[PDB]
């Protein structure tokens, strides 16, 4: 256990969790005429 | 011939109804008559009628963003599968519009809307790519969808599009990939999809947004041990690219590159490599910046780097000592203060060879001042650093002349076992094998019951270790061969009774 005196410090770490000419004209070409 | 027969009767009625709906200046398009007309056209074998519905869907959703039914999404998802580019653009625009709604983000993916989007991204039409990748990024905003996007196979098209020459496409693809780095499982899927080489090469990107997204994504990826292992094995250029980004004209990019190096600084091999790649001169400048974020990132990263014993000499040579001490003036940033003290402790623990310049830095006096008016986490770091410093016989008297006992004695009163125990251990080592007890004698009954009160208090402690420290300290004094020191113990009834009972 004498090696416990040689245990390195824990590293710090982190993430960054921040999130990041009409259909009418075409339709009108299909309108039928009727009396 | 040439299609002598006209359009179907039910499709002619749908055309006239829909045109009237779109001309009205009022109307719920997502429920009844309008929806039935749109669906009829989306079922026609006339491509022009399908274009009319896709165009109408896009215009309607651009002006009416609501939570919709499956019956609204089904015809749109059908149109997404068209071979017709105009139908694909409009239908995807519509789905992208609806996907700004939160509830729609869930229903779209639940209905398999991720499938058509993935294939469109693999196509060659840049406009459909753009609307599809934008709809994908928009869907990924909800954490429920992120894992299934990560496993749908969509990271492959996102990786391909991250290499696109159209900056709209490239920004959205890298932004989406960045959205997939918030969980270890998602980072794993993205690593397995081959996106790491692309992210690394794009650290060189000329667009600030793109290189910010990829720097941030690599930093998150580097948070996992398994990913650091693969990065070390397949990305030799990573550290030099990140070091170069510490010169970026954008503080945002400089900060994220430093955070990435900090994460990659968790492994001993990267702690050395970052030094070998020239990172120290950048960090010693960044910890002196006035940008709080820049200081937080750089002090955290040098703290990780200083864990490595073979880096102590180069860190002192790079001039970190005085700037680290100045960081203790951030009395409102516990995180900065702890990281700075922890860095100093790492350097003191690695080697005694620069202990002289350590003292000339003002580190001892500044830690002495913070010891009592700082948070407990800072107290924990300072007391541990004092305990480390008190080990070297060569600097014990220098520490005592600096009146370190004025900090250590009050700290032994702390309710935090870390602060009290570290300070007790430091005190015990300072009483051991020194050849001048002037300062010990001066502190016998001086600041906070000096040493006498410390021995009496720790002799009573329920903590076997704390009692042992007191008994071992008393033996150090009895072994001092100082007649005055020995009499302080041997002629004190209260210390004698504390020892016996």
């Amino acid at each position: 256990s004498s090696a416990s005196f040689f245990r390195p410090s824990n590293p710090t770490f982190g993430t960054s969790i921040s999130n990041v000419s009409s259909s009418k004209a075409l339709l009108s070409s299909f309108i039928a005429r009727s009396d | 011939e040439a299609s002598v027969s006209p359009i179907a009767d039910n499709e002619r009625e749908a055309v006239t109804l829909l045109l009237g709906y779109l001309e009205d200046k009022d109307l719920d398009f997502y429920s009844g008559g309008p929806l039935k007309a749109l669906t009829t056209l989306v079922y026609s074998d006339n491509l022009n009628l399908q274009r009319s519905a896709a165009l109408a869907f896009a215009e309607i959703t651009e002006k009416y963003v609501r939570q919709v039914s499956r019956e609204v999404l089904e015809p749109i998802l059908i149109l997404l599968q068209s071979q017709d580019p105009q139908i694909q653009v409009a239908a995807c625009a519509a789905l992208g519009n609806l996907a700004v709604n939160n509830e729609n983000k869930l229903l779209i993916v639940e209905m398999g809307g991720l499938e058509p989007l993935i294939n469109q991204m693999m196509g060659d039409n840049v406009e459909v790519q753009c609307n599809a990748v934008g709809c994908i990024t928009n869907l990924a905003t909800r954490d429920d969808n992120k894992h299934k996007i990560a496993t749908s196979g969509a990271l492959i098209p996102l990786t391909k599009l991250a290499k696109s020459k159209h900056i709209r496409v490239q920004r959205n693809a890298t932004g989406a990939l960045l959205n997939m780095t918030h969980s270890e499982e998602n980072r794993k899927e993205l690593v397995n999809a081959g996106a790491v080489p692309v992210l690394v090469s794009l650290l060189s990107s000329t667009d600030p947004d793109v290189q910010y997204y990829c720097t941030t994504a690599l930093s998150n990826i580097a948070v996992d041990e398994a990913n650091r292992k693969k990065l070390a094995q397949t990305e030799p250029r990573l550290v030099s690219k990140l070091v170069s980004l510490m010169d970026s004209p954008s503080s945002r990019v400089k900060c994220q590159a430093t955070l990435a190096l900090r994460n990659l600084a968790s492994d001993t091999s990267y702690q050395l490599e970052i030094v070998r790649a020239g990172g120290l001169p950048h960090l010693v400048k960044l910890i002196q910046s006035d940008s709080i974020p820049l200081v937080l990132a750089s002090v955290a990263c040098i703290r990780n780097i200083s864990i490595h014993p073979l880096n102590e000499g180069l860190i002192v040579d790079a001039g970190f000592l005085k700037p680290l001490v100045r960081l203790l003036d951030y009395k409102d940033s516990e995180e900065i203060q702890c990281h700075a003290v922890s860095t100093l402790r790492n350097l003191a623990a690695s080697s005694e060879k620069n202990r002289k310049e350590f003292f000339e830095s003002g580190a001892v006096e500044k830690c002495k001042e913070l010891a009592l008016d700082s948070p407990v986490s800072v107290q924990s770091e300072i007391s541990a650093c004092f305990a480390i410093l008190a080990l070297a016989d060569v600097s014990k008297l220098d520490l005592l002349e600096a009146n370190i006992l004025d900090a250590l004695i009050p700290m032994t009163f702390s309710q935090n076992q870390e602060v009290s125990g570290n300070a007790a251990a430091a005190l015990a080592n300072l009483c051991s094998r020194v050849n001048n007890y002037t300062k010990i004698i001066e502190a016998w009954d001086r600041p906070n019951e000096g040493i006498r009160g410390f021995l009496i208090r720790f002799l009573k402690s329920d903590y076997a270790t704390f009692e042992h420290i007191a008994l071992w300290t008393i033996l150090q004094l009895l072994e001092s061969h100082n007649d005055k020191v020995e009499d302080l113990v041997k002629n004190d009834d209260d210390i004698i009774n504390g020892v016996r009972k």
